């Protein structure tokens, strides 16, 4: 009997419901932040309460950068370094399990792979693709964890 | 391989007590829970000597941790007055069931059964079994350097007038062992007999402190198996962290950490001698963490586990200990135990492990009122006002206390839990009482639900009792012990099946 | 054996010792000080649109950025501050070890390191005493040499 | 160590040009420029067939680069050919000649000691008799230079490629490969092998996507290039190949900006439509030095975009799972191999790109003198109509005080922008800085590279070195200026022959 901690698996639905409302068109893109916000409430009180599992904590992850790179209109560079780790983390996270075939094993795409290490070992990966690689993950964990549920 | 001597027609078998006569060449090891009392000789255990005059003294040691050895070598002054049909060999040992209540955790556990005293020639059926034939269990066997390290400190104990210490070493490095060495060696009764002051400084492995504690505890009696925080020795107070590492919050660890010297200093400075326990960081900002630790303790001595080290050697006295060290089966599976079998214990030494449920709980309100003024939430404090509430439920949260003025602070929202800002916890000194369970809340009548293990109807005039919730986490064995998944339909309140 | 260097006769380097390393640290307005971090960190971007700066002077503009970051946090969703600075950390120890602590580096980066990558995210204190560790870092090994 | 039949073949030495004649199993690996026509039989080079008639090549094949076959093998079997014999012709198989190219591109060892040897003039004594210098020979002794020659299986996919372009119906190709993968010489030969005399004289569609490792483009250009005339040699971008539009990236890799390199792939795959529907042109596309990752991806999203009707991948690997099986090729890599000091790196041969555009008089004529003695084409900064704005193309935050300074000794690239498109919408003031976000959506034409030289502050001019170019005569276009991530050789800021007759602190440099 493991433990959630969320008091019902339905408050999980109401997680999935606020990052994928599923009406995605139309909505004012403002009430999509708001949901946004309350479901990154609910992953980090779930966090407090219990571990949670590591798509959770990183759909949270990646919908506060995707959140922060729609926002942004300057000196980019925390904008850049935010979304850049976030990515790394999710990456890692999903890797660390136990190089190539590794990442076709799991699934994870190959832009993931290099964006992590051109993230760590070269310069920052440009807004505009951390921006591709943010969505292209958001997509992944609709592709995995959250359909199912 | 390790065995004991076993001895026929010598032994008498009674109720309640099991007295042996060991010859001058016989070694004893004893797994389970039981009272050791000396009738004739002396006994000497895990390299300190005990006589027959001591008083009685009590063994908590479980299959997880190394049993120590019980030697029958021999002859000393009286003092020591020895008290039985037949005198026998030199020594006598008298064994006294200790109804403890543990073997009890198989109720809710179904692993941790086997830790304890359980039976799952002919023997009886006792709290004590000694293990005649040769067995899997480890014995408390060290090395001579461990032996005459820790023993050199018990000379300079034996004289005028205090030593301060330093144990730096990894999680399995095996600080918990050397520690409790330590303290029995001086406390031993043949030595100055004024309590040691004990430091423990590690919350995520800690020692003569409940789970998640900073304590100061001046130990005046030996625990003389590897409780698992279990026996309580009079200590001034917890100091609760809330989190199993110090990298959570280290500002908060290191200002609990400082105001906690000053007690030991203010104490110890009157003539007992300090005692430090450090975390299992020895890489990292873990080092920094025991640097800044020396700096201001000053210690007499220091001691590391393991070889690596430039860093501490400035600029305290250093020693070099191989780490040697040892079933639980996991040590963080241990901590969980820890955890339970603290809301479990009416009194030291009796453990009822029924779920804390069936117990009539304990009321409090969450408002202005006495009962509880305020909340503060550790780590994370972006928390949702309407979300905390629901947060810490079903967990196990640390009530605190706190002077009326201190207590009025700035709470922030006064809708259903006040959180009080983790920024104006920090700054006001708190006061910790007891870990509590919270079993449910009720939102309408704004009165919520907590166990706690045992307390003193909390009487105060205008003492805010603050609850904290930190990162330590539940045992699910209080949530769905496979007792109350068939007293109680399977549901799922917090709990979901595989 | 020349170098180019994206700075007009090399004594804007001089320059950036004084903007982000003020004479004084503490009889200076904390808003003024930020300003000047700012300006510094402004100046190292045109000189990486001019060409590659040296890696510990980005790491200098980033790890500036990052200080101002954590402690001009009002609190609340500390999720953003938490990665940014553990990237900006993981971007400076990566790229001094990319080319044994021979270098002199602290142990309590490479732990960092460890903990933000693969294990769970470092607290807000933790990055603070990190970035700040990082900023002395720096300056004792590149900021202090360099003169007029 | 390749080398050639040694002649002792009746050559003359002429003056500006040398006669050779070729025995059947000659064979010729010349190194250096040189212009060649045919004198006497069908002279075949690199796996085509150049008869007698055909007109005179031009030959710029660097030391980086192999060394195209010359071969005489094959007996002139076609009446196309047309023989001129002023000498001697005499029965021995075929005569050809090559005439001396004085590109002056060989005087690169002015700016840089290194570049030395890669256009050769003989940089000791002479071990040869009756040795003679000219800006080309061939190894007559043998030398560590590699040929160009592949794998029959190399020759053959191009080949079989090729009578598919004979007859009416037009291909499509995409190729795809890691850097030093060989996509470049793959496209050359490709090329050569389309425009054969053989075949119609109808010009090829040529589509470069790489801004890295460009071919048929000056450095950082996305371009579209209908070649009418091959180039036979490894011309470093060097040579005129008419060209309908350059796109400036601004950027080394696609990563750095991805969308603006969609948007301008997409464009430009739209102009070829425009044309290459027409189905005379056969279009043809080069891909980035990216196999994996969101190179993939864009790859990929380009084979979706151009209907293929054929794609060449280089390595063997994951392409085959990512890309449907739809008609590919696959070909191994079989990359030029060679010295790292004989084979320049990409990245050191990208500055020999990037100066040299600026050092062309001419499409063949290459004035290496540092750019600071000519005159620096003073033109206007602000609202004034000869340079309206500035757009940074990455680094978009800049100081408003601070990109005025960023653009001064750096190479920028000067855009066209048409009627009111420019008022489209700072502070003007010492300069407008037009944003990134309004340059995207705006269309723009490219017009050359600028180097930007001593920025003045106290007058709004401001100096421009830019390589050979028509008057700018613009009714309402407003030429902005961009700066992207183009890098700046040394040695046209700090050369020996500037330094040495300055030697003073010199502003950018560092000793």
């Amino acid at each position: 009997p493991r433990l959630t901690p969320w008091k019902s698996s339905d408050e999980v639905v109401y997680l999935k419901g606020l990052f994928f409302p599923a009406d995605r068109e139309q909505i004012s893109r403002d009430e999509l932040y708001r949901q946004y916000e309350e479901a990154i409430s609910l992953v980090e009180m779930y966090s407090s309460r219990t571990r949670v599992s590591h798509i959770l904590q990183s759909t949270a992850h990646l919908f506060s950068a995707l959140m922060m790179l729609e926002s942004f209109e300057g000196l980019d560079d925390t904008v850049r370094l935010t979304a850049s780790m976030t990515i790394i983390r999710f990456v890692n996270g999903l890797l660390d399990p136990n190089l190539h075939l590794l990442a076709k094993k799991i699934d994870l795409p190959s832009l993931f792979v290099e964006f992590r290490h051109s993230a760590t070992h070269d310069a920052l990966p440009s807004l505009e693709m951390c921006k591709t690689c943010v969505d292209r993950a958001i997509d992944w964990v609709w592709d995995h964890y959250w359909d199912g549920v | 391989s390790s065995n004991f001597s076993f001895d026929d027609d010598n032994t008498i078998y009674g109720h309640d007590y099991v007295i042996f006569g060991l010859k001058s060449n016989q070694n004893l090891i004893v797994k389970g829970q039981f009272v050791l009392e000396i009738q004739r000789g002396a006994i000497d255990i895990n390299g300190v000597i005990y006589h027959s005059g001591v008083e009685p003294m009590k063994f908590i040691n479980p299959s997880s941790s190394s049993i120590p050895l019980i030697q029958a070598t021999v002859l000393n002054s009286s003092l020591l007055e020895n008290k039985l049909f037949t005198p026998g060999y030199k020594s006598v040992i008298k064994l006294t069931n200790l109804d403890t209540h543990l073997e009890s955790i198989g109720r809710v556990c179904p692993l941790f059964k086997n830790l304890f005293w359980q039976f799952d020639l002919a023997f009886s059926d006792y709290t004590f079994y000694p293990i005649t034939k040769p067995d899997n269990t480890v014995s408390v066997i060290k090395h001579k350097n461990w032996m005459d390290v820790i023993k050199s400190l018990t000379e300079l104990y034996s004289n005028d007038q205090s030593i301060k210490v330093i144990v730096i070493g990894g999680k399995n490095s095996g600080k918990s062992t050397f520690l409790r060495l330590l303290v029995q060696h001086m406390l031993s009764p043949t030595l100055q007999q004024l309590p040691i002051n004990f430091m423990d400084l590690d919350p995520g492995q800690p020692e003569y402190s409940g789970t998640d504690c900073i304590s100061l505890s001046k130990i005046s009696e030996v625990q003389h198996g590897n409780h698992l925080s279990l026996t309580s020795t009079d200590s001034t107070q917890c100091h609760y962290v809330g989190f199993n590492s110090p990298k959570d919050q280290p500002t908060r660890y290191n200002l609990l950490v400082e105001q906690l010297v000053r007690s030991y200093e203010s104490d110890g400075e009157k003539h007992e001698s300090l005692l430090i326990n450090t975390p299992g960081w020895i890489k990292g900002y873990g080092l920094e963490l025991t640097r800044t630790l020396i700096e201001r303790v000053k210690p007499t001595h220091v001691i590391y586990l393991n070889s690596g080290g430039v860093d501490i050697d400035i600029p305290k006295g250093t020693n070099l200990i191989p780490l040697q060290g040892s079933s639980r089966y996991s040590s963080s599976q241990l901590r969980l135990l820890k955890t339970m079998a603290y809301f479990h214990k009416i009194d030291d030494f009796k453990f009822d492990f029924q779920p804390l449920l069936f117990s009539p709980p304990i009321q409090v309100s969450y408002g202005v009122s006495t009962g509880i003024s305020a909340l503060t939430h550790l780590k994370e404090t972006g928390i949702g006002m309407d979300h905390l509430e629901r947060s810490i439920e079903a967990t196990i949260v640390g009530i605190f206390k706190v002077k009326r003025d201190h207590l009025e602070e700035c709470l922030f929202n006064k809708g259903q839990l006040p959180l009080l800002p983790y920024k104006e916890f920090i700054k006001l000194s708190t006061e910790f009482f007891r870990l509590a369970l919270v079993h449910s809340i009720d939102q309408e009548k704004k009165i919520m639900n907590l166990y706690i293990p045992q307390f003193r109807t909390l009487d105060l005039t205008k003492e805010a009792i603050i609850m904290v919730r930190g990162n330590t986490d539940l045992p699910i064995w209080e949530i769905a012990s496979n007792e109350i998944v068939k007293r109680f339909k399977r549901q799922l309140p917090y709990i979901t099946f595989e």
